[PDB]
C-alpha cells in the first residue's frame, strides 16, 4: 500500500509504454488539481473524481486509480 | 537586495485581505477610503476630489473618513489584521 | 410545518469551504456542548433531523478530519422524536480548539466563532442556516410566521441578528422568560431570508398560503 | 454544565499579543457599536458590561481619545465628561 500500489503491471497492461504513462497520469492529475482549486466558485468545467476517495488524497494516485480501473481514454491530436 | 518568496506572498496575502475588511463597512466609507488612500489607482486624491464624486463637502469628507478609523481601530475588527503589522 | 424546511435545507448541496466551516461551527455551538469525562474533552450535538445530523457528520469528517459514531438513542428518552445525537470522542480537544467553540487557553465563546463573524455575506448566510437547523420555529399561529430561533445567551442572538443586517434583512432580539431569541416578523423580510437560505418549494408554499389567506 | 472547569488545564498556545484577543464586542455586530442617526447605546452597553478587559479597553481608549463608538461601556460625552472631570 502507497507508492506501490496500483501494480505497474496492471497500469502498463493499459497503455504503450511508461513514457506514455506517464504523461497520461500528469494530465488527469492536473485536470483533478484544476477541477478542485475551484471548486468553490459555481462552474463547468473539469470533471471527477471517478472513483471513491479519501479526505485529503493525492491527485496523482486518484489519477493511476482509474487508470487502472479503465474509466479514461487517450486520443492522440 | 533579493526578493524572497516568502515575502512577496505575504504582501501578496495582505493586499487581499485588506480589501475583505472594507468589504464589510459600508460603500461610502469603503469608496472613501480608497480614494483617500489610492488603494485602487495608487494616486492619492485630495478631499475635494473625494466629495466630487459623491457631492458632499470638504469637512463631510473629513468626517467620514474619521468615523472610518475610528471602526477599524476597535477590538471588534482588528483581530484579522493585528497579525500583518 | 418546519421539518420539510430543515429537509429542504438539509438536502441543499454546498461547494465553498469558508461557509461549510461556518455552518458546522454554528450548529455545534448552538445545539451542541462540550464535557469533561474521564480527563478528556468529549463534543456532543443534538439533532432532531434525519439529514441533518449526517450532514454534520459528513462535514465534521472532510473539512476538519474527525470520526463521530451517529448514536440513534434518544437522550429525552421517548425514542419517538428521533432525538439524534453525534458525538466526538478522539481529538475532541483539537475539534474544540480548530473551530471555534474555545479558544485562547481559556472559557468556551458565548458568542459566534470570530471567524463566522467579519466573513463575506456567503458565510453570514451559511451561518444563520445553520442556525435555523439547530433550533428554530416557523409557527404562522396568526399574520406573521414569527420566523424565532432561539439562542443560548444575548451574545449570539445578537450576533445572529448582526448577520442578518448585512444581508439587508430586518431582525429583532427577544427575552423573555429568561430565554432569548431573534424573530423577525414582516411576511417580506420572512420571504427574502428564506429564499436566501436555498429552501425554495417551502418559499413558494408559504407565498402561496400567506397570499391567499391574507 | 460546558464550562471544561474553567478552561481546563489543556493549553498548548502559551502565548498572548495583548488584551484585544480577549474582547467580547469581537464575537459580536461591529455596526451595533457605532450608533448612527439616532440610534440607541444600551445593548452595546450591556454587552459591554460582561466584557472581561473593559477596564484595559477603556484606559486604551482614554488615552488615545478616540471621540466616536462606545468604549468600555461608555459613550462618547461620558468619556467627555470623565475627561473634563
Ligand atoms: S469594553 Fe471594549 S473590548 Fe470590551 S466589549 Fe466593550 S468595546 Fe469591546
Amino acid at each position: 500500500e502507497g507508492i506501490i500500489n496500483p501494480p505497474i503491471d496492471e497500469l502498463l497492461e493499459a497503455t504503450d509504454s511508461k513514457y506514455s504513462l506517464v504523461i497520461y497520469a500528469a494530465k488527469r492529475a492536473r485536470q483533478i488539481n484544476a477541477y478542485y482549486s475551484q471548486l468553490g466558485e459555481g462552474l463547468l468545467e473539469y470533471v471527477g473524481p471517478l472513483v471513491d476517495t479519501h479526505v485529503h488524497e493525492k491527485p496523482l494516485s486518484i489519477a493511476l486509480r482509474e487508470i487502472n480501473a479503465g474509466l479514461l481514454t487517450s486520443e492522440a491530436i | 537586495e533579493a526578493v524572497v518568496p516568502a515575502d512577496a506572498v505575504s504582501f501578496t496575502l495582505l493586499q487581499e485581505q485588506l480589501h475583505s475588511v472594507l468589504d464589510t463597512l459600508s460603500e461610502r466609507e469603503a469608496g472613501v477610503v480608497s480614494m483617500r488612500f489610492g488603494l485602487t489607482d495608487g494616486q492619492p486624491k485630495t478631499l475635494d476630489e473625494i466629495g466630487k464624486v459623491y457631492g458632499v463637502t470638504r469637512e463631510r469628507i473629513r468626517q467620514i473618513e474619521s468615523k472610518t478609523m475610528s471602526k477599524l481601530r476597535h477590538p471588534s475588527r482588528s483581530q484579522v489584521l493585528r497579525d500583518y503589522l | 410545518m418546519t421539518a420539510a424546511v430543515k429537509d429542504e435545507i438539509s438536502r441543499l448541496p454546498v461547494t465553498r469551504t469558508c461557509c461549510r466551516k461556518a455552518e458546522v461551527s454554528s450548529i455545534l455551538r448552538f445545539a451542541g456542548g462540550l464535557h469533561l469525562v474521564s480527563g478528556r474533552i468529549v463534543i456532543e450535538a443534538e439533532l432532531d433531523t434525519a439529514m441533518a445530523a449526517r450532514r454534520l457528520k459528513r462535514d465534521i469528517l472532510e473539512i476538519f478530519g474527525h470520526s463521530s459514531e451517529l448514536i440513534v438513542m434518544a437522550p429525552g428518552g421517548l425514542r419517538r422524536g428521533s432525538r439524534f445525537v453525534v458525538r466526538v470522542v478522539a481529538g475532541g480537544d483539537q475539534l474544540a480548539r480548530q473551530t471555534g467553540l474555545v479558544d485562547g487557553r481559556g472559557r468556551p465563546i458565548r458568542g459566534l466563532p470570530p471567524q463566522v463573524v467579519s466573513g463575506a455575506t456567503c458565510d453570514a448566510e451559511a451561518a444563520w442556516r445553520g442556525a435555523f437547523l439547530a433550533h428554530g420555529s416557523l409557527t404562522e399561529p396568526g399574520r406573521s410566521s414569527s420566523l424565532e430561533v432561539t439562542c443560548p445567551g444575548p451574545e449570539a442572538a445578537l450576533a445572529l441578528v448582526g448577520a442578518a443586517r448585512r444581508l439587508s434583512i430586518a431582525a429583532k432580539a427577544r427575552e423573555v422568560r429568561g430565554v432569548d431569541r431573534v424573530v423577525v416578523r414582516d411576511g417580506d423580510a420572512i420571504g427574502a431570508l428564506l429564499t436566501r437560505l436555498g429552501a425554495h418549494e417551502s418559499v413558494l408554499a408559504w407565498e402561496e398560503r400567506r397570499m391567499r389567506r391574507e | 454544565m460546558t464550562e471544561l472547569f474553567q478552561e481546563l488545564l489543556v493549553e498548548d498556545a502559551d502565548e498572548e499579543l495583548g488584551w484585544q484577543e480577549r474582547a467580547l464586542c469581537a464575537q459580536t455586530d461591529p455596526e451595533s457599536f457605532f450608533p448612527e442617526k439616532g440610534g440607541s447605546t444600551r445593548e452595546a452597553k450591556k454587552v459591554c458590561l460582561a466584557c472581561e478587559v473593559r477596564s484595559e479597553c477603556l484606559e486604551y481608549a482614554l488615552q488615545n481619545d478616540e471621540r466616536f463608538g462606545i468604549w468600555g461601556g461608555l459613550s462618547e460625552r461620558e468619556r467627555r465628561r470623565l475627561k473634563k472631570k
